[PDB]
């Protein structure tokens, strides 16, 4: 119950993990969606939008190898690409998780 | 309100690049700012504010009363916040007196948040009256010895030789900005790390810009390089103005 | 007995890069060699020079009436025809006179063969000084668009400026000399390349000298670069060198 | 009557200390100069020139936490860096005197 | 049904995900053991001994930032800290699953 | 069975070092192993194969007939397929005649599979007589300028002036081993990197061992540093003695 | 006048590059100097003097007279007391014999004030000659328990087997120089301390050179590291050169 | 009787055409010397030293693809790597020639 | 006995270097042929047709430094100018030899 994607994720797609985790094991191109109401575990280069948590629940947690995404929420509360660029941790293994309201981006 | 001037000391540092880029940088963020190219017959500015066809009066018209200062104030396009005071070519830096400047900075200073004072190089004259109406000065260094060692003499003369230092008000609030610093060449040690700059000049980085293909692209295309924010240097000078704001920023790009 | 000032308008673009190199180049060659430091009170010749240990006298003590020429010339340890008069940090340009200054030209036009002048950045006192009594001037560009407005200034104040033109003998021997070429940025387009130099200025190229990092490696050391010919600028060095004697060579490094 | 300076002697600076001795417990920067008649007290690391005993006194002193100044002289008889680093002591804790009429080094 | 491990998992420790996946976002000290039947992802310098699978599943996954660890088995294929060693991505962000038989050492 | 000589050329790169190394890492396998230091007169390597207490009879003694080669051969106490013909220090290079080494070469190939033949440095006769009945020959070789030139020189060497080039046989299969390696200072440029050396010298690399204080701790106590699995020094010299044995292993510690 | 040789016993401790900085060191100082590679066939003076490109006849050449003394030394350009004999690549050590290295003594002997002989390393022909007509010896030594022993049989052999322990005059007057000297692996044990190898081969040291990376950079930009005066080995090899000359002087960098 | 040379030319080497032509189709180290009194072509990086027409023939050629030696001399009259750097052509295809007295250089 | 030709060998023109090498210094113009029984250098742009070895010896070559022949041949075996526009090096500097009964193309 932990669904596996190890193909490209390419442009326009969209995965779905109904139940749980959602572990993708390739490059995720600009434009693809990973939604998942557990965690998100990206081991390539991510650019798409991760959305972790979808039916409400603020303990899941999104992990990138190399944050690139254009977006990344948590049960709701997003954060888009503009802003994730202006701190560190831009290209660098990160790790999402929703702390009362806020997203935390460690390294 | 706050006249702010950029200074080095050593010529070539990267003033005027510095100068456009936190004076665009302040009017983004909403400021009614205006920058004063105080290169007079050796004018720079005006070229990468991309201002250089609007020009028809100048710094030293203003000083000489050949024209107001709403005549000379040149609007720019993409920012209603900023404006120019570009200077001549004719006349050199002689004619610029203590006493014509003061009235500029006067009437400067009823209309305008922030004053941008675009120091030319030297510790002359024309380096002096860009110094001395100075509530702030942001000093640019490169990670070299010399630049270093030349921008240590400059700290001295915000020090002594200001208005606020004859006077005897709170001195000049100084800042220090490390440009075309070179993170690959500091590890090979031809030049400073970013912590021997903060040692020997012993003040606090206003940040670290790093080298950039990009700084040489804007400035052909008159573009301010701050609104280049694609790149890695319009990023560290768009920190920069934040730090001068209060808000503390960990650098990055190093 | 030939005067040449090292001068550009443009800061950092390398004169006293240039300065220290053509001055050893003509003490390799034989010529019995002087430099000038020009910028008093933020010097940065000897630094590049590897004589700043060995500074007691400087320019502005034989001025002043101090100490004497002797006193204050430093010999070189690895060339015997080269000398150098330092500069101070103590004090500014404004304590140089034009008849101070005078007096120290007219004695070592007696006892060298080549005198070469460090000017200061800027079209100010301390770069008119330097310009004056000289003989011939090389003046140094980037191939950049700012860099060439600003060395097109400088030519015009080498016409009319000088002594030999306020005394009517011939004028100024002027010569180009294109620093910090970078080959590869000429064809992308964002730097200018060497015949359009050559066509808005319109004077005849001492010399292109690419960029390096054997020139921050060498003042890092204390050696100038024409000394250290392995590498590609101490090459384009020691051929613009030879262009000052007449042997024309063809460009290389292009 | 002793002149002390608690802020950094950047370059360019001179400090003349008229009267007597003259304490610096800040760095002086290089170029900086140090002038008393007096004593002079170093306790940064110096890199600028002190001058001790100006106006003639030949049992001034020049104390340096750290020697590295570019010139020290007492009553005239200088000692630029270029000898100075030659001799052990070079960035060590110095006391320079005038013996006669050459300058000392200890330690 | 992924458990989450905050705290180090110190030396003689031992973490059983008795459902599915383990998430362990601090370090495992040596001599700690992560078992669990479903994945494994460790996010700091694991040391400790890594039993991904353990009831019988050869599709199971470990990952870790920093490879160090003194064992890892997926369903019984063990390899030990001495031949890990050997190869390398020692001490790098690793990706170990079962192929059929053999152990698989990515980076 | 196989005579492979370790060589360089240059001296001081770790040919030594290397020697004990592969000659342990070849008994550690299982190969009935012997180490024969050639330096006569100069000997080394009992140092560091911590056997310089057992030396009764050495190299030179079987040779002029002194002892035998039972009588001469240290056994390791660490290990069994291990033995090792050290060298004297009384007598110098010119003891040992290429009739008198082809005898011990001769019945040293009856009892062993692996004959480690440790060369002094030079091009000189006691660097022949190592390199003369050589099957396999390892070159040393530190990545600087001068240290690929005289393992230049050495490659040369073993292609013409062997054994089994003067009788016709198939010619020396010649190894390089990168030794002392600094991954930190190829970077900074000073030294040559792991290509440079497989561009000029243009053969296979057996392995680039780094830089490590483990070698001269090692050789202070006694031990080989292949004995030493807890370092990095220990770890790539293991692996270039399986690329000795086929097995291809993709490089470390760069 | 003086014939000095460079000479270990063990390779790779620094001959050539004492013998480079100990030959400049006494051509700065003022004495008509030559350095005389005995290295043949597998040259390595000429590299790291930056006399690579000018060598047209060498050493084998004098001896055979296929050129001249004044044809085959290269004068220096940054030195004109300084000159070297460099040596061949294509033949080897065979090639010099005693009778024919006796003559070029002797008419160097006639011109030169100091005659520094860099050695090959070890105990045979090649490093015979370079020993044989010498009237002082530095023994070049690392700090460590190899290096001490072999530097101890190379002091044995400057009492025995010279010219003037044949010919029955003064003994070789021995100096001892350890070089790359890490003063902080003595004290972690690893490295022998400055005093016992003081103890163990018991002279006087001429000094001690520590461990740089400013050695490495030298040879790599062809000068000699006795001309980089701003490091430490450079101090540390000009204090060695006095301590030649009787001026004695106490060992820093400890 | 034109001599081909396939091989590298390693240091301390020497290659002797003693009819004609010498070709040499591989890399010429450093401290090589390839002597003929014919032509010499260098189909390879050459850095050594190229000795063509050496019994006296002032019409030998020398042809190199990068020209990086150490000296090049017809019949004679040579030409050091130091005075050849100085010129251009240096690293490039040359082609070499005795002119009455002088060398000459092409491209 | 190694002819040289030094002039531009004009469409039309045969020259036949009868004992060995054939040198020519100049450019080659289509239609004329350049037969030896030796080898062939041809050290400016050719564009006519190069036979070597004519009369039987697979151990000539051809050397040019910008190939654009409209032929190469070594002893028999040709290849016509159709074919070798389809490979790289064209307008290269090219190496042809004869492997037993194929022609090489080397750059
Ligand atoms: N951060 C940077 N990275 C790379 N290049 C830079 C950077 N900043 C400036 N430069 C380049 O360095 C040169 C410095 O010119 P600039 O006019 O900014 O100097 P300045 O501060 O005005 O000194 P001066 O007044 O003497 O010219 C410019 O040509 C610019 O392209
Ligand atoms: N040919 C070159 N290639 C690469 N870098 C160069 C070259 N010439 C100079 N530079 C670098 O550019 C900077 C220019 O400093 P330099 O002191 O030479 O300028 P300058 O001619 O003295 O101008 P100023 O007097 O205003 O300092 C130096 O840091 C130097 O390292
Ligand atoms: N991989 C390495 N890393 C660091 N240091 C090394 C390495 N290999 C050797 N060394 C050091 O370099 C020095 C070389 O000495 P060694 O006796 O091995 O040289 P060699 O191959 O025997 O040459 P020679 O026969 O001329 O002495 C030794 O002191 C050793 O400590
Ligand atoms: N004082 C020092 N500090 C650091 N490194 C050094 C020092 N002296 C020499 N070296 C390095 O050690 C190596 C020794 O090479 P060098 O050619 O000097 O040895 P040598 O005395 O000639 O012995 P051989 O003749 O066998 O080569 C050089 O690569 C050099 O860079
Ligand atoms: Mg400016
Ligand atoms: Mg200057
Ligand atoms: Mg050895
Ligand atoms: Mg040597």
């Amino acid at each position: 119950p932990t669904k596996v994607v190890k193909t490209p994720v390419r442009g326009g797609m969209q995965i779905y993990a109904a139940g749980g985790d959602l572990i993708v094991l390739a490059a995720v191109s600009p434009g693809a969606e990973l939604l998942a109401d557990g965690n998100i575990h990206v081991y390539g280069p991510m650019r798409g939008r991760a959305l972790a948590g979808v039916k409400g629940d603020a303990t899941a947690r999104i992990f990138c190898q190399q944050l690139a995404a254009e977006l990344v929420s948590i049960a709701g509360n997003y954060k888009v690409a503009e802003d994730l660029r202006r701190s560190p941790q831009w290209g660098k293994a990160v790790h999402v998780s929703l702390s009362g309201d806020v997203l935390n981006i460690t390294r | 309100a706050k006249i702010l001037v950029v200074t080095s000391g050593k010529g070539g540092v990267g003033k005027t690049t510095t100068s456009a880029a936190i004076g665009t940088g302040l009017a983004l963020r909403g400021f009614k700012t205006v920058i004063v190219d105080f290169d007079v017959g050796l004018r720079n500015l005006d070229l990468i504010m991309g201002c250089e066809r609007r020009v028809v009066y100048d710094f030293v018209n203003v000083v000489n009363g050949e024209a107001t200062l709403t005549q000379a104030l040149i609007k720019d396009k993409r920012l209603e916040n900023l404006h120019v005071l570009a200077a001549s070519q004719t006349r050199d830096k002689d004619a610029l007196t203590k006493e014509g400047v003061e009235k500029v900075m006067a009437e400067l200073r009823k209309d305008f948040e922030y004053i941008i004072c675009d120091s030319p190089a030297g510790i002359e004259k024309g380096a002096h009256l860009a110094m001395y109406f100075a509530d702030e000065a942001i000093v640019v260094t490169n990670p070299e010895v010399s630049s270093v060692r030349d921008s240590d003499r400059m700290l001295g003369l915000l020090a002594s030789k200001s208005q606020r230092a004859e006077k005897g008000e709170e001195p000049i609030k100084e800042h220090l900005l490390l440009t075309r610093y070179n993170p690959e060449r500091v590890t090979k040690g031809e030049m400073l790390s970013v912590d021997d700059v903060e040692e020997i000049l012993a003040i606090r980085l206003l940040g670290v810009i790093p080298e950039s293909q990009a700084v040489l692209k804007a400035s052909n295309q008159g573009v301010p390089v701050i609104l280049d924010e694609q790149s890695d240097a319009g990023q560290a000078y768009s920190d920069a103005v934040d730090r001068l704001l209060g808000k503390e920023i960990p650098h990055r790009f190093l």
